[PDB]
């Protein structure tokens, strides 16, 4: 546990990366069509991918991202927490 | 090659002329249209022209294909990491 970094010493980017967007809409894709509980007020909607881009509109994906500095220390940051552009 | 038609034969470039002439018509020069329409000659060395070209093509495809590969072997494990670096 000596490689977590503190979160005050926390130096990389406050944005998300198009890679880490893909994978965590295809990780929430597959586990919503393995009948995983829906966090928000789906309306008529039949796909998998768009219902994980609705909850992520509202920010409401439980997922953590782990980024890997070279030495091999690492960074957690929340996906609440990233800022996404639009 | 970057020059006129050079002399194939001896002292001369075909065999419908004289010997040592230097005249532009000689030497490969196209005074007519494709809408006029070709002479032999001339017509022969259009032809050479545009097998230079057709060599070039056949070929540097293959000598380029391995420098492109050479080149994406070399470089092919470098990315930009999160120290920016």
């Amino acid at each position: 546990k000596e490689k977590a970094i503190p979160k005050d010493q926390r130096a990389t980017t406050p944005y998300m990366t198009k890679y880490e967007r893909a994978r965590i809409l295809g990780t929430r894709a597959l586990q919503i069509s393995m009948n995983a509980p829906v966090f928000v007020d789906l309306e008529g909607e039949t796909d998998p991918l768009r219902i994980a881009m609705k909850e992520l509109a509202e920010k409401k994906i439980p997922l953590v991202i782990r980024r890997y500095l070279p030495d091999g220390s690492f960074e957690d940051w929340s996906v609440e927490e990233l800022i996404v552009d639009l | 090659e970057g020059k006129r038609i050079a002399f194939g034969f001896v002292d001369r470039t075909l065999p419908h002329f004289s010997k040592d002439d230097y005249s532009p018509e000689s030497k490969g020069f196209v005074e007519n249209s494709y809408l006029r329409g070709l002479t032999p000659q001339e017509f022969f060395f259009h032809a050479m022209g545009g097998r230079e070209g057709l060599i070039d093509t056949a070929v540097k495809t293959a000598e380029t294909g391995y420098i492109q590969r050479r080149l994406v072997k070399a470089l092919e494990d470098i990315m930009v990491h999160y120290d920016n670096t």
